[PDB]
């Protein structure tokens, strides 16, 4: 959450602006003037800076647009409405309204655009729908409206009346309750509302019951309640004659533009209310506020111009192994959607998450710090969303840093160490310290008494590389203790308050962002006869950082909309980017767009992952491409690093030197290479060279068109076979002929019936493993369909002994299929087990008739025995079935 | 369900009315001349107050939980504020017949058997409206808009906040059915309005319609309870009833009707008047039949002076078959929910819903008084349509109820018996001692098993078409939660201790038990994956391995692939079952082809990577190719290729294999040693020479200097 | 779909090995590939280590060999100049173009990078 002004639209003639109105859904904004002025505008500078005069005399006041059939409606203060719509890429006037009266004092669309109030100063109220009179226009009472709003289901409608009542009503001029004020208490004088907005829940809630409503007064005191509360978050403001409230579009920040006696403001608070920053706008007085349709830019009205604001919000997103994995809220769930975002193979995960308190991502691991309903919880998650350990916790896990092997969550006033992995699972060993514990070299396990002593300095952040931790403090006060058993090793002292820190990977200098943005470096292990020094590398408006994990002195910070990479305290040129730092590795940044990924979040394009090379890649990659190969060589040997040996070594390989590419793989210690580059040599042609050069490099694709356009389809078969791209092979077999097609045929079809049975995808496997010829496979495949006449037809169709017919005829034992399961036990000629299974399914009819052909006759007594049993437990008519059964009419 | 008797306490007098403190801490009864002001929780007296002279017939709180009326036979009504002190007095001309108060403004509204009054918090008077006779209930609207007024000549009377008569209702009968009690829906937006909320001076008195969707339930004397909407018009027929009604009420969101009076019992009815059970069973008329504001407790008061306190409690009635799960919702719809597409499809049952089983196009609903078998009939996996399949109209009483393609099972005490699906009778199977649990465990269509457990410990296998039990175990205590492996070659039993045994069906031997299991669910897809819920955790077994527990809330209902279904307070969930786990479970023990087996059910990259590698170390090439073809690593794979080849035309030496491996990953030293050891120090040589790394290349010239 | 078609002679033997299987096989020999000298399978005809596929003898189908290197002089298809050679003792004429063919007009190759030659280079 940062903020800085960005651009600035000097209106005309310098005529005073009254409201500016960004439509949300199309970047328009609606500009009106204190001489009768009236301007639509739309950015990418100005593409549609257009002059609607038409009609507007005196001034213009309100300014709302309808959205959904994006309809603008503008008064004056002559009580001229005029409703514009955008004919032929010009707004033209639509509607035009006149009540003689008074002055309408505030307009406002419904939640879904289809109705609209209109509030005047004599008290009239005047409702309509797209069209025209919706239902009624109400005369009220002896009272001075200023303010008119809507709620999320357009049931009540809530006034605001001059002398700073807000009166609820029902959807017509029926009075209810009026609002009960908590946020004023101890003022004495007159107050004024200056700004009322209630966050109809479009983008989802921060919070599944978070405040949405917000109101303030000129006094400076805002209260942010939910429909009509009693107890509500309240707020006090040094903001004098404050001139604006407005929510962010998906409500979860709040800007409050005022100014301080002292000089122009722009506060932002969470809202729950916490605090979040100061603008300090230019100009004589701010006017209006209104936020983009993505929350990122809020243009605000001083004089006559239009200050532009960038903003940067706090987007709950990670990086894990190969995944983006970023969070938001939507309209229709109640709880946050994370979608865990596998760049590799370009697939989604979408997970439903009720708390999440932070995302936080170390190697191939990702812990969501989540609110349950053991009341916090961390989700250890996999790099494809599956959690693979919920560690319920009891402090609040307000700040989340992450190591490999350790997971540090630290509370205001604790933190909380749990060790969830070894250099490799669980071992877990967690603890608990208070900040002002000093705990010594180790030791109690699972202490809480110390999450509730209460500090006067809190944490506000934290952070942990391999062998520290780091514990910012509210005072500046940094904390370092020894990470694998917590003790607390330095104090600091350092100067601003911390919001972001970040350790290189030596943990011998730790960059510290503010609560400013204000970049500094800070050196722990440096000591001047003191501790810690700092560095004098002081930047301005950075949001974002990210060391290497291979160099302790590369670095990479964004700075506005510039990225600056640093070799010990050197910046170079500037890229100019909007990303957040994914990675920083081996001379390579890999960072990504979410500002565009969010507006879609469905549909992440692998357009928004780019690639950057700091300076030496570039340079060594551009020198590869002016001078030929050998000479970058040794200029690369002149500065070398595997990652530049890499790329001449596969340079080399391209232009298929096989002396300078075995070479450079020797540089890099790469024995696949270099026997890569052996078997290379020891082939003896182009083309063919061409071919395994092209395959090495993973277009698959390019290696198979080339070997089929060399016409060599045995190549272009043995190349989709050592990979497992086995329809691949079966649709290259289609043409052609080959030495021996059959085989590699049945091959194929066995692989992809094994390839369909992995994945519990039977019905498919069954399509195949009959156009080729598997029989173990097939019977489980029909058995686990409980296709049992698939089943008696593999069984019939079988020779007469197999080794798979006993396994069919125990299947059909276990189904219950007696006569399916004789006769393929007898077809095994295992006439035992086929009389066996006749008594245990209790067919003595069959087992008596097996016993006279085959001739075991013991079964006379296991009859005799079962009905003597029958007969013991009374049931005389189940020993005469049996005996009928088995042919036994005497008994 | 079931309602459970929390505390009873008899008073001395007839309990005319009763309140509940929006917080619900406690409650307050009208029995006598006094005001008895109860503990929720416990049911202890906290204090009699004593401010009428006569009989108290009435009394509400303000839905603001700061004050509440309180009418009397003393012609007179004392507003007391919390804390139990009468602050406010004013007095009509007859007794007070009941008062409430407006849910929005607090605007009081304490009706008598001449002319009804409205006093609001601020207003300095009590304006009086006469009325045309008696007047018995009052009800005001959600929004506080309207009041209606039932009377003594069966009519009620809607007027506006100020007293004008809206619209007048008239239930037929005229004076042969006097309305007795009436309530409006609970159900609008305005339901949340008051959630968030944080000397006796007496008063002196001073003498569309259309679009709106209300709801007024109307309890008459004529035995009826009839649903009125603020336009006059009714809702739907009468609901005849046998006994004279006294009080009707609804629950916190609307959902539930409560009836109580001349039948010494109180019933639960659905919102459109379905009758769904008995709360309790009096001794006397209940004159007062309220529910808690935010719980499922209810409060009922008799004439006896008798007052209970009830828990209800509503019990799950659901099925599942693989990716299918059907449950009660609303008390008398059936929702079938796909646990893949999460497409849930409804079906309207009219009544109170008693049993479910679901089967493969198959489901039986237990009606009380007749079963519905529902079938689906086009042939796709995600297929939706249930039609009515047949309507065995008798009433049922049956244990268990369970549905198989082409028949229905019932279990009852010792006899499990099979019919059609027609209603015919086909077979019977008489049991041991008791059976506790039944599951159809597959099989042909009109052949079905079904796997049946004991309370004599004895577990059985009951095949639909034939008259024998197969014996599968006799256990030693009680059964509870049978399941059986994917492969119907292993059973699972929990017995009453927590105690998840597993047993080899097979050979009647036991494989392992576990300590804490309420439900057990095998895995259908993965045969060695097993789960079990109990004691607030999860469990997930692999084989006779240690266990992967979590915390959860709820018990175990299906074990489907990857995704375990536990159900929590009628709400299914999926748990995704973490595959890595048993895969490093099964690769630690060198098991590949079964770790590959587990990883197939879906890991990430890095993971299918280790098992690759590991494999590799292990000399198992057929899993490694298939891990590294699911990563399509050509490097690996050409190299497991040319070992393929090089073992075909003759070499079978398991070092050299090793040896290749470890170089090709990197290790450089132990590769070498395996090549020494193999009798190949030539390789050796050859790869430190490769690397450039001569120095150990010193160490590895044994053959000499033979050039 | 093979059923009830074997010869009635030989219904017996083929049932008679089925039932009792019989893994016993002699391991076919290798012998190098003319290009790279690799050691590949007689019948294999496609060697794993140049990728090329290489020219079957016309007298016993096997891949050919640089050291027993020859062919026919009317066709000029390659043969196995000691593998022809026997062949030629009880046939007359040349298994691929069925023209007159003795003994005597065999002449072992030396240089057979003629045919040894790939046709994308050459
Ligand atoms: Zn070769
Ligand atoms: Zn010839």
């Amino acid at each position: 959450m940062f903020f800085y002004l960005s651009k600035k639209i000097s209106i005309p003639n310098n005529v005073k602006l009254q409201c500016v109105s960004w439509n949300k859904e199309q970047g328009f904004i609606a500009c009106g003037g204190e001489d009768g002025l009236l301007k639509v505008l739309k950015l990418e500078s100005n593409l549609s800076m257009n002059q609607t005069l038409e009609g507007h005399s005196g001034s213009v006041q309100v300014v709302t647009w309808n959205e959904q059939y994006q309809k603008l409606t503008t008064s004056d203060e002559n009580g001229l409405i005029i409703v514009w719509m955008l004919y032929k890429g010009s707004w033209i006037e639509e509607m035009i309204n006149n009540r003689n009266k008074s002055v309408v004092r505030s307009m406002s669309w419904n939640a879904d655009g289809q109705k609209i109030c209109i509030v005047y100063e004599d008290g009239a109220v005047i409702v309509g729908s797209v069209d025209g009179n919706r239902i009624w226009g109400k005369d009220l009472k002896g009272i001075q409206l200023s303010h008119v709003t809507w709620s999320a289901d357009s049931k009540v409608l809530l006034f605001g009346m001059a002398n700073g009542e807000i009166h609820i009503y029902d959807n017509q001029g029926n009075f209810m309750i009026k609002m009960k004020l908590s946020c004023l208490v101890n003022v004495t004088g007159a107050i004024s509302i200056a700004g009322i907005h209630w966050y109809h829940g479009t983008e989802g809630y921060v919070e599944p019951d978070c405040p949405c409503l917000a109101v303030c007064f000129d006094n400076g005191r805002c209260q942010i309640m939910r429909h009509e509360n009693d107890q509500n978050p309240v707020l006090i403001d040094t903001g004098m004659y404050v001139v604006g409230i407005q929510w962010n579009h998906m409500g979860s920040v709040l800007a409050v533009a005022g100014f301080q006696k002292a000089v122009n403001i722009v506060q932002f608070y969470t809202p729950f209310g916490e605090h979040l920053g100061t603008l300090k706008v230019p100009g004589k007085e701010i006017s209006a506020l209104s936020w983009e349709g993505g929350g990122l830019k809020i243009a605000l009205a001083v004089d006559s111009f239009i200050y532009f604001a960038n903003i940067r919000p706090n987007y709950k997103w990670g990086y894990c192994s190969n995944t983006v994995v970023y969070a938001y809220t939507r309209p229709d769930r109640p709880e946050y959607c994370v979608v865990f975002w596998d760049t590799k193979n370009n697939e989604k995960y979408v997970k439903y998450v009720k708390g999440l308190i932070s995302i936080t991502t170390c190697g191939d691991f990702c812990i969501l710090a989540t609110k349950a309903d053991a009341t916090f919880v961390l989700v250890l998650c996999n790099s494809i969303g599956t959690p693979l350990d919920p560690k319920y916790i009891d402090i609040v896990p307000l700040f989340v840093a992450m190591t490999k092997t350790h997971v540090i969550a630290a509370s205001k006033e604790a933190f909380y160490t749990w060790q969830y992995r070894v250099a490799s699972r669980k071992e877990g060993r967690e603890r608990i310290y208070h900040v002002d514990d000093t705990p010594s070299g180790s030791m109690g396990v699972l202490d809480y008494s110390k999450t509730i002593q209460g500090t006067r300095d809190p944490i506000c952040a934290i952070t942990a590389s391999d062998k520290i931790l780091i514990v910012g403090r509210e005072s500046g006060t940094i904390q370092r203790y020894s990470l694998p058993n917590v003790g607390l090793i330095q104090k600091y002292s350092l100067n601003c308050r911390a919001y972001q820190l970040s350790l290189n990977c030596n943990s011998s200098r730790l960059a510290i962002i503010d609560i400013s943005g204000v970049l500094t470096f800070f050196d722990l292990d440096a000591r001047v006869t003191v501790v810690g020094e700092l560095l004098k590398l002081e930047r301005r408006d950075v949001w974002d950082m990210k060391w290497a994990k291979d160099n302790p002195d590369l670095f990479a910070m964004m700075e506005k909309t510039r990225m600056y990479v640093f070799r010990n305290l050197d910046p170079e040129e500037p890229i100019q980017t909007s990303g957040y730092i994914c990675n920083f590795e081996d001379l390579e940044i890999k960072s990504v767009l979410l500002d565009e990924i969010l507006k879609d979040p469905e549909h992440p394009n692998k357009d928004y992952l780019i690639n950057f090379e700091i300076r030496s890649l570039r340079d060594s990659r551009a020198l590869i491409e002016k001078v030929g190969i050998k000479d970058a060589s040794q200029f690369i040997e002149d500065n070398p690093h595997p990652r530049l040996w890499r790329l001449l070594a596969e340079a080399a390989l391209q232009k298929l030197d096989l002396y300078t590419a075995e070479q450079a793989f020797v540089r890099c210690k790469d024995y696949q290479g270099i026997k890569f580059v052996k078997r290379l040599g020891k082939l003896l042609s182009e083309s063919m060279k061409q071919a395994e050069v092209v395959g090495y490099f993973g277009r698959f694709e390019e290696a198979e068109r080339t070997y089929l356009e060399m016409d060599r389809r045995d190549l272009a078969i043995g190349l989709r076979l050592k990979l497992g791209d086995w329809f691949r092979v079966l649709q290259l077999l289609k043409t052609g002929s080959g030495d021996a097609d059959d085989s590699l045929l049945e091959q194929a079809n066995n692989a992809i019936g094994d390839y369909f049975a992995d994945r519990q995808k039977w019905l498919n496997a069954v399509q195949y493993y009959v156009q080729g010829r598997n029989q173990e496979r097939l019977a489980e495949c029909y058995y686990m369909l409980e296709d049992y006449e698939g089943l008696e037809n593999l069984a019939i169709s079988l020779p007469e002994n197999h080794k798979l017919l006993p396994e069919i005829a125990q299947m059909f034992v276990r189904v219950g299929m007696c006569e399916q399961a004789v006769t393929a036990f007898l077809k095994c000629s295992q006439p035992k087990a086929a009389v066996d299974t006749c008594v245990h399914l209790n067919q003595w009819n069959k087992a008596v008739e097996l016993a006279k052909n085959h001739s075991m006759k013991e079964i006379g007594s296991l009859l005799a025995r079962y009905a003597s049993h029958l007969l013991e437990k009374n049931k005389t008519l189940d020993a005469i079935e049996l005996y009928r059964k088995a042919n036994y009419f005497f008994d | 369900m079931r309602a459970v008797l929390t505390w009873r306490d008899k008073a001395e007098h007839c309990i005319n009315d009763i309140a509940f403190k929006p917080d619900g801490t406690q409650l307050i009864l009208a029995a006598g001349s006094r005001l008895l002001v109860y503990d929720t929780s416990d049911g202890t007296l906290l204090q009699p107050l004593k401010g009428h002279k006569d009989t108290v017939y009435c009394v509400a709180y303000a839905k603001d939980g700061k004050r509440f009326a309180s009418g009397s036979a003393d012609k007179s009504v004392i507003i007391w504020t919390s804390k139990l002190e009468g602050i406010l007095k004013y007095t009509h001309n007859d007794a007070i017949q009941c008062v409430s108060y407006n849910p929005i403004t607090h605007q009081l509204a304490s009706c008598s058997s001449s002319d009804f009054g409205l006093w609001s918090p601020e207003q300095k008077s009590v304006s009086k409206h006469k009325s045309s006779s008696k007047i018995i209930c009052c009800s005001w609207t959600n929004d506080g808009q309207y009041l209606a007024l039932g009377m003594f000549n069966g009519i009620i009377s809607i007027r506006n906040k100020n007293g004008e008569e809206k619209v007048k209702i008239e239930r037929p009968g005229g004076s042969l059915s006097p309305i007795w009690s009436i309530c409006w829906n609970p159900s609008s937006r305005w339901e949340s309005f008051w959630m968030n909320r944080e000397k006796s001076a007496v008063y002196s008195s001073q003498g569309n319609l259309e679009e709106r969707n209300d709801i007024l339930a109307v309890a008459d004397w004529g035995q009826k309870v009839s649903f009125y909407q603020l336009s006059g018009k009714q809702i739907g027929k009468d609901r005849a009833l046998n006994f004279d009604p006294c009080c009707i009420s609804y629950f916190t969101k609307g959902e539930y009707i409560l009836l109580g009076g001349s039948d010494k019992q109180v019933s639960l009815f659905t919102k459109d008047g379905v009758r769904l059970g008995t709360v309790g069973e009096q001794n006397s008329w209940v004159w007062t039949c309220q529910a808690k504001p935010d719980s499922n407790y209810v409060v009922v008061g008799c004439q006896d002076g008798t007052i209970s306190f009830y828990q209800l409690i509503f019990s799950t009635v659901h099925g599942l078959y693989k990716d299918r799960y059907a449950y009660r919702d609303s008390m008398t719809d059936v929702i079938v929910q796909h646990l893949i597409t999460e497409q849930k499809v409804r079906i309207k049952c009219k009544e109170l819903v008693k049993k479910i089983a679901i089967y493969r196009n198959r489901l039986a609903i237990q009606l009380p008084e007749k079963i519905l078998i529902y079938e689906l009939y086009s042939e796709d996996l995600s297929d939706m349509h249930y039609r009515v399949k047949e309507k065995i109209i008798k009433k049922f009483e049956c244990n268990l109820l369970v549905v198989c393609a082409n028949h229905i099972i019932l279990c009852q005490e010792k006899r499990l018996q099979c019919l059609s699906f027609s209603g015919v009778k086909e077979r019977e199977w008489q049991m041991e001692s008791l059976i506790r649990y039944i599951k159809v465990i597959g099989g042909p269509p009109g052949r079905e098993g079904l796997l049946v457990g004991l309370k004599n410990g004895q577990i059985l296998k009951i095949f639909v078409d034939n008259l024998f039990a197969i014996v599968l175990l006799k256990q030693a205590t009680a059964v509870r939660c049978l399941d059986m492996s994917a492969s119907r070659k292993k059973l699972a039993v929990v017995d009453e201790n927590d105690t998840c045994l597993v047993y080899d069906i097979d050979t009647k031997e036991l494989l392992f038990q576990e300590p804490n299991a309420n439900s057990v669910a095998w895995n259908t897809q993965c045969e060695d994956m097993l789960c079990f819920s109990g004691g607030g955790y999860l469990n997930i077994k692999a084989s006779t391995f240690p266990v992967h527990r979590q915390k959860l809330q709820g018990f175990v209902v299906g074990y489907n692939g990857s995704k375990i279904f536990c159900l929590h307070v009628f709400s299914i969930s999926a748990v995704e079952v973490p595959q890595s786990a048993p895969m490093y479970q099964y690769l630690d023990r060198k098991l590949f082809k079964e770790a590959y087996q587990i990883a197939c059910l879906g890991v990430t990259d890095t993971d299918w990577r280790e098992l690759a590698m590991e494999a590799l170390e292990g000399l198992d090439f057929e899993t490694a190719k298939k891990a590294f073809i699911r990563v399509q690593d050509l490097r690996y794979l050409e190299l497991i290729s040319s070992i393929e080849e090089r073992k075909k035309r003759g070499e079978t030496n398991n070092d050299l294999f090793l040896a290749d491996v470890f170089s090709y990953q990197g290790k450089f030293h132990e590769a070498a040693k395996l090549y020494k050891r193999s009798g190949h120090e030539n390789l050796a040589l050859e790869m430190y020479t490769d690397l450039c790394m001569f120095e150990y290349a010193k160490d590895f010239l044994g053959s000499g200097d033979p050039k | 779909e093979y059923r009830s078609k074997i010869d009635a002679k030989y219904k017996k033997k083929i049932e008679g090995m089925v039932r009792r299987p019989d893994i016993s096989e002699i391991e076919e020999a290798t012998t190098p590939c003319p290009f790279c000298k690799f050691l590949l399978p007689e019948c294999e005809l496609l060697c794993p280590g140049c990728k090329n596929s290489i020219p079957y003898c016309i007298a016993t189908g096997r891949h050919m060999l640089k050291d027993d290197w020859t062919v026919c002089p009317h066709c000029d298809f390659p043969a196995l100049y000691s593998e022809l050679k026997i062949m030629l003792n009880t046939e007359s004429t040349c298994p691929m173009c069925s023209e007159r063919l003795n003994a005597a007009q065999l002449k072992k190759i030396s240089d057979c990078t003629q045919y040894l030659r790939t046709e994308e280079e050459l």
